RNA sequence: UCGA
DNA sequence: TGCATCCGTGAGTCGAGGGACCATAACGGACGGGCCTTGTCAAGC
DNA sequence: GCTTGACAAGGCCCGTCCGTTATGGTATAATGGGAGCTGTCACGGATGCA
């Protein structure tokens, strides 16, 4: 299973994470001691949800459950036990795909990588001086212990504040002079004991309080130090903090997990002194053995911990004011601070991200992202060069290729294919045991938790092995202590289980990965997660074979579980019968809206009367073919330059891709309107709207709302809504115009929902959610109407297409089939790609892919080639050229392979009919269609809305915004002679309530006027500087007159 | 990010450098030679004049 | 282009300020007909230091350290005559280039 | 209007109240903010005293006061005797400023916590010394006269002042705390007399601290030339921003969208009304001292939040936006609203390569040109007589008639359009073009201007801008056209050149293929004889062809002047043989061995440079 | 605030509403301007027009009843046809 | 977060 | 009078997306009748 | 070409009605607050510490 960091994490929270939080919260007491409240956390209910999975997405709700615990309220003096179940909070459940539904939108919880708790030592040179060793005891939650060591044998303890001597903390926790020196070399400790005095057990708590809290008190020094490291519910090492203390310092005690042991502070000082004696290891901060990951089971444990602490303040403020008895325990627990704590984590936190649902490849990748940012991780400004590079401990755990380019280059990683996280939070990799030069591929792997660095010798999965005898190679390259070396095959210990263990699940879909560059393989893995689901997908011919596993783990593929006989198959359900209440129904969704405006259509695959197996595809998804995944189409390609139509990364396609419904996707948009409550009068949805005739009232059913199946275009009316007005401030021009022809204006105003510019399609869902029907509504709303419009988009000029090797491009021309070049059998060419971008970017694998897919086209065999071989030069060139020779041995196909030029044939011109001078490489390429279509990039504005303060035009496609003329754009016009264009762009086009009126009136009348006025943004800055206490004004230097000018008035 | 902040600092230090007059009447000069980086030359004398 | 003048007792020029080298020779030659004093040491300024020591406070506050330029301009009583670029863009007039 | 220079100075308390108090036909002025209330919760009308008051800043609606009975355009320039709101336009609210009269002086945070702390320079104190007097942590001696051991401007602790209170020396010893003592220490200064006191201390016994007296003399000399006072650095009257610069709008759900300036203004008036309440009922001095310290922290957080103390927050845990935090940052008023603005008549789209076109020409789609040139199409519709107004023209544009596209075809001819791609590194990233209406939905860009814009056809979007005035159209054509931008501004080398796909077409054309000759070694009569032989199947592209060319300016790779294989004909005529030439000397004839691909290349330069 | 598209066409409304008023009588044009508030910025009632003239009531009403009747006829008023909002 |  | 430590100042440009309680008196808008004020209708000067 | 009595329509004006709103009070005894900062790099002043 590829999703185990989400399913096993939420399963741990429902049985171990929720029980541990309620056991530490209980019991609580009052100020006097009259009654006590303790919970029973291990007997909670977790009742049934309210709505369905598909119903919660359209009703704008969350798939959540109610949490109830039994609560026993006892009293100290009077014997009474009050058992009652009290509501705790709303907990959203994880769906079957591993996601959550928050406010009708599907969301994921990205796993965040942080540092592991423990002690870490570091050699630091602050200046050109001696060698200083530092320390840092990091807990899971609480204060930090930073031990430093200066020159001349002075070890200090810093607990944010100023540093202090090591004897001050070591004596205040409770110790003797003989219990320190017996377990310490004590000759180095005499230099820090001379210039520190010699305090007793009570002569150190007073001096500790004088420097931390600057009167000292004998009772104040004990309450300050115990609350930092020794008090419960304020300092936590964690289950993994106790494990890292017993490994580094080699401690004998274990299973403490709550209180910091004072013997552990003595062991951290002893390891720091011995670092000057050239013994001990300096820890690394970028090592994956020191870096942990956490998931939904751990991140939810911190939100209930800060949510129950707010509940502890109200539970102690209600058992003291009410001095009377006979009170119910259900009124002591207020669920309001804990409901708002869970709702803030799932909807308002940064780590809960919007789920990418373009294709099943992006859904599987987004659940396995390893990001180093979040509330407790790193910062965008605090990220440096060392944290973004690849550590040598990332071999097989984190993918070195798949990472987003730009700002987050290296901070957001991806988990590898065979990687696995244990219960402690460390990434593990499987390895096969090698015994005396023989790979023992018979038993289960070892799953080493990054402990193979300083102990084991690990070989990758690329060495030639024999059939159970020995290893063929005499020099095996291995890795030992983060360095590569070639040793004997009898000296190795472990070997990798797969050659795709290093790369992730999205990089493994690229065939011939070893022939492509690592920079273009980064782009090829990112463009595969943006491919739209087509209308009829097609499986690739040069697939790697891992597409079948990624389709079943995405959750959008109906699988069988019963091993039965299929009875009834239609377009909505599949009914089988289980055998060794026997009729289950598998529902099939038809054209459901996704998050990225794509389709989630499922098609039936099986027929009636067929034996099935557990793990068989019953119904494939939208971007999924039969069994395996399918994100694009296999069509003909040719690497030849046309007449400037493929000049700089441009694509020339044919007309055959248009009328054959190739690269044709279905996009479903969703519109929203609401009949709110205006204080002047309630708004309602009517059909008789003013100033709109029969040109737009054709699809309404006398209710103001459109019908199902009506073709809407740009500028129509979906929901006709009116709004009452109470202005009554008519100008004298409109009063004279209305008095002539009559037709007195009504009190309503047309606020109908309309279709935006460049939008069309067919309406498929006109679901209306009103009150008194069984659904909750937001306050200040009478009727909520939701309109879903689906449209069928073909492939056009301006769309961005790409392949699996980073050869992205934008189509500039769609030629007919008689103008495209044609093969010597008469078959035309679909895509005419440019061969100039190939040798400059090292995209060699895309030439191996098309030449192998052309061999699979004439044979019809659908090759499955795994990456990272076999014999050198005999597995990539002679595989392609050897299989192209077999396709040429057919009696009908003799023109496929040539002896002089192997990977080339003769191509004829379509316009003139003459052959070209040189042979051209042809093949069957697998191209994808990305989400960056030409329809979403069109924006234009003449005059629209304006800003609130600066009175400048707004910015945005969805709100009719204007393009920003920034500071780099002024410097280009200032370097030109364009002074009148610069004054026009800053005055009459932005921030002038007077200059915009006269400039617009000049074009309609036909006589332009010069000299625009003062812009509004300068007068805002003039009033802001006067409010800062600065007498700033503008004057005139005219003859015998120095007067201030009034820019505002 | 380093070249963007460097370009902004070069603009504000030389934003008021406009050619206003035709001649000033100075007598100083700048001696220019062939830019030789040790053994081989990079910019010839014909490219600097 | 700037210089750090010293020994000022006749003209209101405290030792430690940065003025242009052409402006020092314009006032020294104009004071030679009367007879007075004195010395100045040349300094090399960076691209962010010479941008803040200009005659315009609007061009220096929009670049960097807005709270430091406007504090110095209010106490000294500086005046901007809108000479050069990057002021008429903020004002709303034609650039002098 | 038109101004000539901008001068900035320190605002005196008589200058701040000049902006606040306005003349009204009554006995007193009403331009003072006394209450922290903004508006009412029942109706959406403000109150008669507050930060959004109509008696101070003006009427909320156009020609309508607050109480009623004056809601017409007939009453212009009068003040209602019942309410007090002047009946005028609603645009006067963004120009009027109120003031808040304080009950205690407050030091300005820019002069105290600034660099190099000009408040502490004039007082001859330290940075921590003035910071202990302000915010009420130590006492300062204001009159140490007739005392045993006391100095001027000496800091005293809380336990040290109560010892002198038991000793009454036996004279008048005056101390002070807070900003009332700093304002008294600045008012009794000697700025005319202290300037000559520091000048005699520089020449005599300078030492290392000569620069300290020099830096102090620069601050004192600025207060005499500007005719300012040293006591104006403390604030007694606080100015108020106009209410449209702190807008309060209501969203669709009913919630109000307030600003952070309203929460910082309310903290000043709530702590000022409490200080006037404690000073009236004779409060204990430990409560009045704590109230004046919070009034000092409320104004300093209003001016520069987080400068001296801790940053105050609101409902959300982010930092509040103060008066200084809207001008200094990258998202401030200077770098986001003055140097760079969002312009009208603009748009953007993806770009595709347009071949079979020219330079200074770009592909412009029809639905984007009808929005950018919308005031130019409407003017042509009324001029041709199709419509009569804008409402008849705008309904005809959005309808989709084929006569509208014939009007748009006649408008864009000769109208330059500036194309722009972000980021703009050099000045050739903004060039003007003459657009044409093409089929599709992308901008057909020329492939020759691609190294100029640094544009690649894999997802690049370019911004479109349209000029309006007649002077802007003549500057985009004569100075910003793409045909006049061949040379780069950095070097003297051109950038309009064949780069990727046309170099490979010219390298293969003038190459040498030693296998596909098909008729090499043939003599042709001139340049035009070889072009007529390429249209037939006579010669190939790389055939060795002798061409009779009488010109001498023939450049080639590895040129030579020596004559090898000298052959002499009859009657004294000698043939001068070369590596690539064949000259008949006595020059009679001259044959050039070349390829027909080099003749097509040399013919293209002849028809382009000679017109 | 109002968009400049409604403020520009408000100025174009003055150029066409005063065009059909110049073709009327100078006495007939003076009644319609001061009544609705043209060229003064203030709306005046019917009795204030009768006190600056030497003619009493029931004449200004029937003049405006005659002025509004001739503008409704389709004669020399074809430009005030698509102004109905 | 994602494109250049 | 020179050497450490701390604090304040900067760190690319465009576009898309999503997102406690109660008692009592003062204050003010709403409702209703009276009073001119204003618009309209049919003949008669 | 204008003029006069008649018939309602409606805006202010001035009373009261009751919801709305500002103000003061309650008597066992109660007596110093929480919530993060701990992985950025470079330069320029300003203390302060010998
Ligand atoms: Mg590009
Ligand atoms: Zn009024």
């Amino acid at each position: 299973d590829l999703i185990e960091i989400q399913h096993a994490s939420f399963h741990w929270f429902l049985e171990e994470g929720l029980i541990e939080e309620l056991n530490s919260f209980s019991p609580i007491s009052d100020y006097t001691g009259k009654l006590e409240l303790h919970f029973l956390g291990k007997d909670y209910k977790l009742k049934q949800p309210k709505y369905d999975v598909d119903e919660s997405k359209r009703r704008d709700a969350s798939y959540s459950v109610q949490m109830y615990v039994p609560t026993r309220l006892i009293n100290k003096e009077t014997g009474e036990i009050k058992e009652q179940e009290v509501f705790i909070g709303d907990l959203p459940l994880m769906t079957e795909r591993g996601t959550f539904i928050i406010n009708g939108a599907e969301r994921v919880i990205v796993n965040q990588i942080v540092r592991s708790p423990g002690v870490y030592y570091k050699k630091e040179l602050d200046k050109n001086g001696r060698r200083t060793y530092s320390a840092s005891l990091i807990p899971n939650r609480g204060a930090w212990l930073k031990f430093e060591t200066d020159k001349n044998g002075l070890v200090y303890v810093r607990i944010k504040t100023r540093k202090l001597s090591a004897q001050v903390l070591l004596k205040a926790i409770g110790l003797s002079d003989n219990e320190i020196l017996d377990s310490l070399h004590p000759e180095f400790y005499q230099k820090t004991l001379d210039k520190e005095g010699n305090p007793t057990e009570e002569e150190a708590l007073v001096e500790l309080y004088k420097k931390l809290r600057p009167p000292p008190t004998v009772s104040g020094g004990q309450q300050l130090l115990e609350s930092r490291f020794f008090d419960p519910k304020r300092y936590d090492l964690g289950r993994v903090g106790r494990y890292k203390l017993n490994k580094k310092l080699r401690l004998n005690e274990a299973d403490t997990t709550r209180v910091l042991t004072p013997q552990d502070i003595l062991a951290a000082i002893n390891y720091l002194i011995n670092l000057e004696f050239d013994v001990g290891t300096t820890d690394d901060i970028d090592h994956l053995g020191n870096r942990r990951v956490r998931s939904v089971g751990e991140l939810l444990q911190n939100q209930i911990r800060v949510g129950l602490n707010r509940l502890e303040r109200i539970i102690r403020e209600r058992m003291t004011v009410s001095e009377s008895d006979a009170l119910t325990p259900a009124s002591l627990v207020n669920p309001k601070p804990l409901v708002a704590a869970i709702k803030e984590f799932f909807g308002s936190s940064q780590l809960s991200q919007f789920m990418d649902q373009t294709n099943p490849l992006a859904e599987l990748t987004h659940k396995r992202r390893i990001s180093a940012l979040g509330p407790g991780g790193l910062t965008r400004e605090r990220a440096g060069f060392a944290v973004r590079d690849i550590h040598p401990s990332h071999h097989g755990r984190i993918c070195p290729v798949e990472t987003p380019e730009g700002p987050n280059a290296g901070l957001i990683g991806s988990l590898a294919t065979c990687a696995r996280v244990n219960d402690y939070g460390f990434i593990e990799t499987p390895y096969f045991r090698v015994e005396s030069g023989r790979v023992r591929k018979d038993l289960d792997p070892v799953y080493l938790t990054a402990d193979e660095e300083d102990d084991m010798r690990v070989a990758p999965g690329d060495i030639p092995t024999d059939e159970e005898g020995n290893i063929i190679g005499e020099s095996v390259p291995i890795r030992y202590r983060q360095e590569f070396s070639t040793t004997s095959p009898e000296q190795v210990d472990y070997v990798a289980v797969s050659p795709v263990q290093i790369i992730s699940v999205a990089t493994s879909m690229i065939p011939f990965l070893e022939h492509d560059d690592a920079n273009r393989a980064l782009m090829g893995s990112n463009m595969q997660r943006q491919a739209v689901p087509l209308l009829r997908p097609e499986r690739p011919l040069v697939g790697t074979g891992l597409e079948a596993q990624a389709a079943r783990d995405s959750g959008m593929v109906i699988v069988s579980r019963t091993h039965g006989i299929v009875t009834y198959v239609d377009a909505t359900e599949i009914r089988v019968q289980p055998h060794s209440g026997e009729e289950i129904v598998y529902p099939i969704q038809k054209y459901q809206r996704s998050n990225q405006d794509t389709c989630l259509n499922q098609r039936p695959l099986v027929y009636a009367g067929e034996d099935v197996v557990p793990g068989q595809v019953l119904a494939d998804g939208s971007a999924t073919e039969g069994g395996e995944l399918a994100l694009g189409q296999n069509i003909l390609v040719a690497y030849m330059p046309w007449e400037g139509y493929n000049y700089e990364d441009a694509i020339l396609i044919s007309e055959r891709l248009v009328y054959d419904d190739v690269y044709t996707s279905i996009h479903i948009e969703k519109f929203e309107i609401e009949a709110r409550q205006t204080k002047l009068g309630p708004e309602e949805i009517t059909r008789e709207i003013p100033n709109v005739g029969e040109d737009a009232l054709r699809n309404l059913d006398e209710h103001g709302i459109i019908r199902i199946g009506a073709w809407v275009e740009s500028g129509d009316i979906l929901v006709g809504k009116v709004t009452p007005k109470g202005e009554a401030d008519q100008p004298p021009e409109e009063k004279l115009l209305r008095a002539i022809f009559g037709e007195k204006a009504r009190d309503v105003r047309d606020n109908s929902l309309r279709v935006p510019n460049g939008e069309k399609g067919r309406v498929v869902d006109v679901r209306v959610f009103t009150r008194e029907k069984g659904d909750e509504l937001p306050p200040g709303a009478n009727m909520v109407v939701r309109i879903y419009v689906a449209q069928k988009r073909k492939i056009q000029v301006g769309d961005k297409m790409a392949g699996r090797h980073g050869n992205k491009g934008i189509i500039s021309r769609i030629l007919p089939i008689e103008d495209m070049p044609y093969l010597p059998d008469g078959r035309p060419i679909d895509i005419a790609l440019n061969p100039l971008g190939v040798p400059s970017r090292m995209n060699v694998g895309q030439v191996f892919e098309c030449l192998l897919g052309w061999a699979g086209e004439n044979l019809g065999v659908r090759f499955k080639i795994t990456p990272f071989d076999m014999y050198g030069e005999e597995a990539s060139r002679d595989t392609v050229h050897g299989l192209l020779e077999e396709a040429s041995q057919r009696p009908n196909k003799d023109w496929v392979f040539n002896e002089n030029h192997p990977g080339k044939i003769q191509v004829f011109d379509g316009r003139t009919g003459e052959p070209f001078d040189r042979p051209i490489t042809v093949g069957q390429a697998y191209m994808l269609k990305l989400v960056h279509l030409v329809d979403d990039k069109i924006h234009a504005r003449s005059t629209g809305p304006y800003s609130l303060v600066t009175q400048q035009p707004l910015g945005g496609k969805a709100q009719q915004g204007g393009q920003r003329f920034g500071e780099m754009e002024v410097w280009a016009l200032e370097a030109y002679g364009a002074a009148y264009i610069l004054q026009e762009l800053l005055t009459v086009k932005s921030d002038d309530m007077q200059g915009r009126n006269e400039a617009l009136n000049a074009i309609v009348k036909g006589k332009s006027i010069p000299r625009p006025g003062t812009p509004e943004s300068f007068k805002v800055l003039m009033r802001e500087l006067q409010s800062l206490g600065l007498d700033i004004a503008a004057h005139k230097v005219q003859l015998s007159e120095d007067g201030e000018s009034a820019d505002a008035e | 990010a380093d070249s963007g902040y460097l370009t902004r600092r070069l603009v504000d230090v030389s934003q008021d450098v406009i050619v206003r007059e035709q001649d000033c009447g100075t007598e100083r000069s700048l001696r220019v030679t062939a830019m030789t980086d040790g053994d081989q030359v990079k910019i010839s004398l014909a490219d600097r004049l | 282009a700037k210089v750090r003048i010293d020994d000022g007792g006749d003209t209101t020029m405290l030792p430690g300020e940065l003025v242009e080298l052409r402006q020092v020779e314009q006032v020294n030659e104009a004071m030679g007909i009367t007879g007075s004093a004195a010395r100045y040491t040349p300094v090399l300024l960076g691209i962010t230091k010479a941008s803040l020591n200009t005659d315009s406070f609007i061009s220096a506050a929009s670049f960097q350290e807005t709270t430091r330029v406007l504090t110095e301009a209010a106490i000294e009583g500086k005046s901007d005559w809108l000479r050069g670029l990057k002021e008429n863009v903020i004002i709303g007039r034609l650039i002098p280039a | 209007p038109r101004f000539d220079y901008v001068k900035i100075a320190i605002a005196s308390p008589e200058r701040i109240r000049q902006w606040g108090e306005r003349t009204l036909p009554n006995g007193t002025v009403v331009g003072e903010v006394t209450k922290p209330e903004t508006i009412n919760y029942r109706t959406l009308k403000p109150e008669m005293d507050g930060l959004f008051c109509e008696k101070i800043f003006g009427p909320s609606k156009d020609w309508e006061c607050w109480c009623g009975k004056y809601k017409r355009v007939r009453h212009r320039g009068i003040v209602c005797e019942r309410c007090g709101v002047e009946v005028t336009e609603s645009r006067v609210r963004r120009h009027r400023m109120g003031y808040i009269k304080l009950a205690a002086p407050v030091t300005h945070v820019w002069y105290l916590k600034g660099i190099p702390s000009y408040l502490s320079i004039l007082l001859d104190m330290a940075l921590r010394d003035v910071e202990q007097i302000v915010y009420f942590n130590a006492y300062v001696v204001l009159n140490p006269g007739n005392a045993s051991n006391l100095q001027y401007k000496q800091l005293l602790t809380e336990d040290q002042w109560v010892e002198i209170e038991d000793q009454i020396e036996l004279e008048g010893i005056e101390v002070g705390i807070g900003a009332e003592a700093v304002q008294r220490l600045l008012a009794e200064l000697q700025l005319e007399e202290v300037a000559e006191k520091l000048r005699e201390e520089i020449l005599a016994s300078k030492g290392q601290k000569r620069a300290k007296l020099i830096k102090r003399l620069r601050v004192i000399d600025n207060f005499i030339a500007t005719h300012s006072q040293a006591e104006w650095m403390t604030l007694d009257v606080i100015p108020v921003i106009p209410p449209d610069l702190r807008p309060m709008v209501q969203l669709d759900g009913g919630r109000f969208a307030t600003s952070d300036l309203n929460d910082l203004y309310r903290r000043v008036i709530n702590r000022n009304n409490r200080l006037a309440r404690l000073q009236e009922i004779l409060a204990p001095e430990i409560i009045v001292r704590n109230e004046k310290r919070m009034l000092q922290e409320a104004v300093d957080a209003l001016i520069d939040n987080g400068r001296r103390g801790r940053t105050v927050v609101g409902a959300n845990n982010r930092a509040l936006k103060s008066l200084s935090d809207i001008i200094e940052g990258k998202q401030g008023r200077f770098r986001q609203n003055l140097l760079g603005k969002r312009v009208d008549y603009s748009g953007r789209s993806v770009i595709v390569v347009g071949p079979n076109l020219k330079i200074y020409q770009c592909g412009l789609p029809r639905e984007m040109a009808i929005e950018l040139f919308q005031p130019f199409v409407i003017h042509r519709l009324i001029k041709l007589g199709i419509v009569n107004n804008i409402k008849a023209a705008k309904k005809l544009i959005l309808k989709g008639d084929p006569q509208i596209w014939s009007v748009l075809e006649e408008v864009i001819t000769g109208h330059p359009v500036m194309l722009n791609r972000a980021p703009t590194l050099h000045r050739l990233g903004i060039q003007a073009f003459e657009p044409i209406l093409v089929e599709g939905r992308a901008i057909q860009l020329h492939p020759l201007v691609c190294p100029a814009f640094n544009a690649d056809f894999d997802g690049d979007q370019m911004a479109v801008h349209v000029p309006l005035s007649l002077e802007a159209q003549c500057e985009a054509r004569l100075l910003m056209l793409a045909c006049h931008n061949v040379l780069s501004p950095a070097t003297g080398k051109p950038i309009v050149a064949p780069s990727q796909d046309m170099v490979l077409g010219c390298y293969y054309l003038t190459a040498e293929n030693p296998n596909a000759q098909k008729g090499a070694g043939r003599y042709f009569a001139g340049i035009e004889d070889a072009l007529r032989a390429y249209d037939h199947g006579q010669v190939d592209l790389h055939s060795q062809i002798w061409i009779r060319h009488l010109d001498e300016d023939v450049v080639t790779e590895k040129p030579d002047t020596e004559v090898i294989k000298t052959e002499d004909l009859g009657d004294g005529t000698v043939m001068k043989y070369y590596r690539e030439r064949k000259i008949r000397e006595g020059i009679i004839t001259q044959y050039i061995q070349t390829t027909p691909g080099r003749i097509i290349y040399n013919k293209t330069i002849a028809e382009a440079l000679v017109f | 605030g109002e968009t400049p598209e409604d403020e520009v066409s408000k100025n174009l409304l003055r150029e066409d509403l005063e065009n059909v008023l110049d073709t009327l009588s100078p006495r007939e044009r003076d009644v319609l301007r001061l009544r609705y508030g043209l060229d003064d910025g203030r709306m005046k009632t019917l009795e204030e027009i009768g006190q600056i003239f030497n003619v009493t009531r029931e004449r200004i009403r029937q003049i405006e009843a005659k002025a509004l009747r001739k503008l409704r006829h389709p004669n020399r008023n074809s430009i005030l046809k698509e102004y109905i909002r």
